[PDB]
RNA sequence: CGCGACCUCAGAUCAGACGUGGCGACCCGCUGAAUUUAAGCAUAUUAGUCAGCGGAGGAAAAGAAACUAACCAGGAUUCCCUCAGUAACGGCGAGUGAACAGGGAAGAGCCCAGCGCCGAAUCCCCGCCCCGCGGCGGGGCGCGGGAAAUGUGGCGUACGGAAG
C-alpha cells in the first residue's frame, strides 16, 4: 500500500530471480586472465602488432553518430584493389578484410587507400627463409629496428 | 628365508612353478598350525609366505606378458590386453597421421599465402 | 525360515560375524577412539532387515 | 519341382565358424581354484577329531564354491589318500566343511598324523 | 480390528534385495526395484529428491577404477614404459 | 547436367508423371516397415545438396513418422489447471516431423550419426523421409579431411540436440529484427542472461 | 527346365569395428504445471519457471548476413557497459519488456552440392616383405577382391568463377 506523495515504480523481482544472480567477484581475477592471455599472445606475435591488424577509416550509420569516425571490421575489395592489395595476401601481412564492406562514397573510399599506402610504407616484411634475403622483404636495418606497437597500429582520431 | 623379485626374473620357466607350489605346501602347513593353536613363531610366518606366492605369481604373470607384446608387436591385431587402455574418449579420437591429413586445396591456400612474420614502424 | 536361499545364507552368514565385540587390545593403540561395538544388533532388539 | 507346403519357411543358409584374426585375452584365465586354494584347512574340533577316530573321516574347511567331485581330487592330490565319499554342509559362519570318508585301505587316524593335526 | 491384530497377519513380503544396488526395494510380483528399476537400463533417479541422489552417486562407494582415473590423470594416461631401472 | 533436369522434375510434383510415382512409391513405403535400411537415396539428386557421397559408409535409412498434430497426453482430457492449459486436441508439437523423424533413425543406430533428411512422400496418415547417416568409424570418412569434423564427439546426437536442418528450424534462430528472442546461443540462453541481475561488486 | 548378370531382400558364434550405462554444476533439444500476484477470479502473472524426457562437451550452443539500417551508412558469432525499465505488450489492470546505434573483451575465416572440364584421374579391405608405430602409419607388391557413371577425386562457391 503507498503512503503519500512518492514516485510510482515497478519492480522487475516478481520471479525467482535470486537463483539468477551473477556476483561480480570473477571480476578482478577476469582481469589478470584476460591481461595474461594478452601478454602470452603479444609474446608468441614477437615484432607483429600486439592489437594486431590495421582496421579501416569507417562513419558511425544512423544520424546520432554519423559526425564520427570508428575502426570498422575490415578494408573493402575495391579499397584493396586500388591501394594494389590482393584480398588474401593481406590477411597474411596484417591488413583486415571483409567481403561485405560496399562503397556508396569516393572520400571514404579514398581515405582507406591512403590509409594502406601508409601501412606498406610502414610495413617491416621478415624474411621466411632467414639466411637467405628474398625481394619483396625489408632491409636488413628495418629488421633489426623491428618493435611491436602496443596500441591500435595507425589509430584513429577524429 | 628373504625371497626377491630380482633373483626370480633371471630363471628359467619351470623352477618358478615348483618354487610356487613349494610355498603352497609351506603356507598349508602354517594354515594347520593356527587351527591347532600351537607355536605362535608358526603364525608370524604366515604373512611372510602369503606376500612371497604373490611375487613369485607375479614374476610368472609379468613375463608371461611381456613374451606376448615381444612376439604380438609387430602384429596390425594384438589383443585387447596388449593393447593401450588410454580412456575410452581418447581411444575414439582421430590418429597421429588422420589429423596430419589436410585436403589438397588447405594445401594450396597455406601453400601461396604462408602467414607472414611482419612488424610496423611506430 | 528353515527354506532359505543360498543367497540369504550368505547374507545372515556377513551378519553373524559382524555380531561379534571389539578386541581387548584395540584400545591401547594410540589414536584411541573405539571404547565398544556400538554396531551390535540384538535378534529381539533390531529385526535385520528383511 | 513344385512347392509341396503352402508355407514359405525360411531356407537353411551355410553359416561359418569363429577363425579369430586375434585372440580376445592375450591368454587363458589360470585356474584360480588350486587344490590348495580349494582346502584352506582342517577341523582340528572334538566333534571333528570324533568324527575322524570313529567314523575314519577327515574335516576340512573347504572354498564356497567347490563341487564334492574337485574335493574328491584336492584331498587325493595333496595327502595321497583315496575317498569312499563326500558331503559338504556350508555353516551358518558362511563356509563349507567337506565330511571326507576315506576309503579302508588307509587309516584316517594315522593319515592325522601326516596333515598334522592332534 | 484395523490396528493392533492386523499386524498379526504380516507374515508374506513384498520386497526383497535388489542385485543392483542392494537396496531391499525389490518388489516381488512387479519384479522391479522402487530404488534402481532393476530391469531398466537406466538408474532410477529424480531431481525431487537431491538428498535421495547423494546417497547413490560417484562419492559414496569406492570409484576402484574412477580413483585410479584421477591418479593415472596427473601422468596424461602414460601407458606401457617403466622408471629406468637402477 | 543430369541432376538439374531432375531437379525440377520434383518441382512439378503436381505433374501427371509426379503424381504417379509419388502415389505408388507412397503405396509400396506403407508395406515396409516402419524404420529400415534404403539400399540407396531414392533422391540421388535431393541428397547430393544435403551432403551425401556415394561412398562407403554412407547409410540412408527410409523411416515414417505418422502424421498430424501432437495431443496432451493427459487420462479421459482432463488437464488439473486453469482454462488455459485445458487444450488437448488442437495443440501442436514444438519440432517438425521430419527432426521427429531423424531423431527416430539416430535413436536406432546409435554407431552412426545424421548428416541431414529429405521428403520422398506423404499420405493422410504417413510422411516418409530418407535419413541421411554417416560412420564416424568407416576409414573411407575418417581419413576424409572435409568429412572427419562429424567423427568427433561435439557431434554425438545432432538429430537430438537439434544441429541438423529440421532441428534447427524450430529453435527459431537466425540473424536479424525476427530472431530477437534466440539471441546468444539460443532461446534458453537468451531467457537467460536478459534474466540475470548483473549485481557488480561496487554500484 | 537350366546356368549368368543385376535389383531388392534373408541368414550367420562370418572378418573387423562401433552404440548402450553413469556423472549431470554449467550446456542443447523437447515437454511443462500449480502455489503465488491481481487485496476475489477466469486472460494475464508466477513462467517457457519447478518436476518429467532425450543428448553432449571441456566448455556447449551460436557463427561468417535471404543482417542492420535510411546515415556522410555500417558488416559473422559470443560476452560486458549502455540503450532501458526505454519502444512495445496488458481485465492498457496487476505486471511484462526487447532491439539497433554506440563504447569495449576477443577477433578468423571458410567448405560442398549445383554449373562445367580432366581415359574414376578417386576410395576402403585383404595377402607378401620392409624400417617400424602402448594415437596401425609411410613405402614397395601382385590382369588380388570391393566401392563407384543412381557420380569418387582435383579445379571451383556468390567476395564471383572456369577456359583460351
Amino acid at each position: 500500500a503507498p503512503s503519500r506523495n512518492g514516485m510510482i515504480l515497478k519492480p522487475h523481482f516478481h520471479k525467482d530471480w535470486q537463483r539468477r544472480v551473477a556476483t561480480w567477484f570473477n571480476q578482478p581475477a577476469r582481469k589478470i586472465r584476460r591481461r595474461k592471455a594478452r601478454q602470452a599472445r603479444a609474446r608468441r606475435i614477437a615484432p607483429r602488432p600486439a592489437a594486431g591488424p590495421i582496421r579501416p577509416i569507417v562513419r558511425c550509420p544512423t544520424v546520432r553518430y554519423h559526425t564520427k569516425v570508428r575502426a570498422g571490421r575490415g578494408f573493402s575489395l575495391e579499397e584493396l584493389r586500388v591501394a594494389g592489395i590482393h584480398k588474401k595476401v593481406a590477411r597474411t601481412i596484417g591488413i583486415s578484410v571483409d567481403p561485405r564492406r560496399r562503397n556508396k562514397s569516393t572520400e571514404s573510399l579514398q581515405a582507406n587507400v591512403q590509409r594502406l599506402k601508409e601501412y606498406r610504407s610502414k610495413l617491416v616484411l621478415f624474411p621466411r627463409k632467414p639466411s637467405a634475403p628474398k625481394k619483396g622483404d625489408s632491409s636488413a636495418e628495418e629488421l633489426k629496428l623491428a618493435t611491436q606497437l602496443t596500441g591500435p597500429v595507425m589509430p584513429i582520431r577524429n | 628365508a628373504k625371497i626377491k623379485a630380482r633373483d626370480l626374473r633371471g630363471k628359467k620357466k619351470e623352477e618358478l612353478l615348483k618354487q610356487l607350489d613349494d610355498l603352497k605346501v609351506e603356507l598349508s602347513q602354517l594354515r594347520v598350525a593356527k587351527v591347532t593353536g600351537g607355536a605362535a613363531s608358526k603364525l608370524s610366518k604366515i604373512r611372510v609366505v602369503r606376500k612371497s606366492i604373490a611375487r613369485v605369481l607375479t614374476v610368472i604373470n609379468q613375463t608371461q606378458k611381456e613374451n606376448l607384446r615381444k612376439f604380438y608387436k609387430g602384429k596390425k591385431y594384438k589383443p585387447l590386453d596388449l593393447r593401450p587402455k588410454k580412456t575410452r574418449a581418447m581411444r575414439r579420437r582421430l590418429n597421429k597421421h588422420e589429423e596430419s591429413l589436410k585436403t589438397k586445396k588447405q594445401q594450396r591456400k597455406e601453400r601461396l599465402y604462408p602467414l607472414r612474420k611482419y612488424a610496423v614502424k611506430a | 525360515s528353515s527354506h532359505k536361499t543360498f543367497r540369504i545364507k550368505r547374507f545372515l552368514a556377513k551378519k553373524q560375524k559382524q555380531n561379534r565385540p571389539i578386541p581387548q587390545w584395540i584400545w591401547m593403540k594410540t589414536g584411541n577412539k573405539i571404547r565398544y561395538n556400538s554396531k551390535r544388533r540384538h535378534w529381539r532388539r533390531t529385526k535385520l532387515g528383511l | 519341382k513344385i512347392r509341396t507346403s503352402p508355407t514359405f519357411r525360411r531356407p537353411k543358409t551355410l553359416r561359418l565358424r569363429r577363425q579369430p584374426k586375434y585372440p580376445r585375452k592375450s591368454a587363458p584365465r589360470r585356474n584360480k581354484l588350486d587344490h590348495y586354494a580349494i582346502i584352506k584347512f582342517p577341523l582340528t574340533t572334538e566333534s571333528a577329531m570324533k568324527k575322524i577316530e570313529d567314523n575314519n573321516t577327515l574335516v576340512f574347511i573347504v572354498d564356497v564354491k567347490a563341487n564334492k567331485h574337485q574335493i574328491k581330487q584336492a584331498v587325493k592330490k595333496l595327502y595321497d589318500i583315496d575317498v569312499a565319499k563326500v558331503n559338504t554342509l556350508i555353516r551358518p559362519d558362511g563356509e563349507k566343511k567337506a565330511y571326507v570318508r576315506l576309503a579302508p585301505d588307509y587309516d584316517a587316524l594315522d593319515v592325522a598324523n601326516k596333515i598334522g593335526i592332534i | 480390528t484395523k490396528g493392533t491384530s492386523s499386524f498379526g497377519k504380516r507374515r508374506n513380503k513384498t520386497h526383497t534385495l535388489c542385485r543392483r544396488c542392494g537396496s531391499k526395494a525389490y518388489h516381488l510380483q512387479k519384479s522391479t526395484c522402487g530404488k534402481c528399476g532393476y530391469p531398466a537400463k537406466r538408474k532410477r533417479k529424480y531431481n525431487w529428491s537431491a538428498k535421495a541422489k547423494r546417497r547413490n552417486t560417484t562419492g559414496t562407494g569406492r570409484m576402484r577404477h574412477l580413483k585410479i582415473v584421477y591418479r593415472r590423470f596427473r601422468h596424461g594416461f602414460r601407458e606401457g614404459t617403466t622408471p629406468k631401472p637402477k | 547436367g543430369a541432376y538439374k533436369y531432375i531437379q525440377e522434375l520434383w518441382r512439378k510434383k503436381q505433374s501427371d508423371v509426379m503424381r504417379f510415382l509419388l502415389r505408388v512409391r507412397c503405396w509400396q513405403y506403407r508395406q515396409l516397415s516402419a524404420l529400415h535400411r534404403a539400399p540407396r537415396p531414392t533422391r540421388p539428386d535431393k541428397a547430393r545438396r544435403l551432403g551425401y557421397k556415394a561412398k562407403q559408409g554412407y547409410v540412408i535409412y527410409r523411416i515414417r513418422v505418422r502424421r498430424g498434430g501432437r495431443k496432451r497426453p493427459v487420462p479421459k482430457g482432463a488437464t488439473y489447471g486453469k482454462p488455459v492449459h485445458h487444450g488437448v486436441n488442437q495443440l501442436k508439437f514444438a519440432r517438425s516431423l521430419q527432426s521427429v523423424a531423424e531423431e527416430r533413425a539416430g535413436r536406432h543406430c546409435g554407431a552412426l550419426r545424421v548428416l541431414n533428411s529429405y521428403w520422398v512422400g506423404e499420405d493422410s496418415t504417413y510422411k516418409f523421409f530418407e535419413v541421411i547417416l554417416i560412420d564416424p568409424f568407416h576409414k573411407a570418412i575418417r581419413r576424409n579431411p572435409d568429412t572427419q569434423w562429424i567423427t568427433k564427439p561435439v557431434h554425438k546426437h545432432r538429430e537430438m540436440r537439434g544441429l541438423t536442418s529440421a532441428g534447427r528450424k524450430s529453435r527459431g534462430l537466425g540473424k536479424g529484427h525476427k530472431f530477437h528472442h534466440t539471441i546468444g546461443g539460443s532461446r534458453r540462453a537468451a531467457w537467460r542472461r536478459r534474466n540475470t541481475l548483473q549485481l557488480h561488486r561496487y554500484r
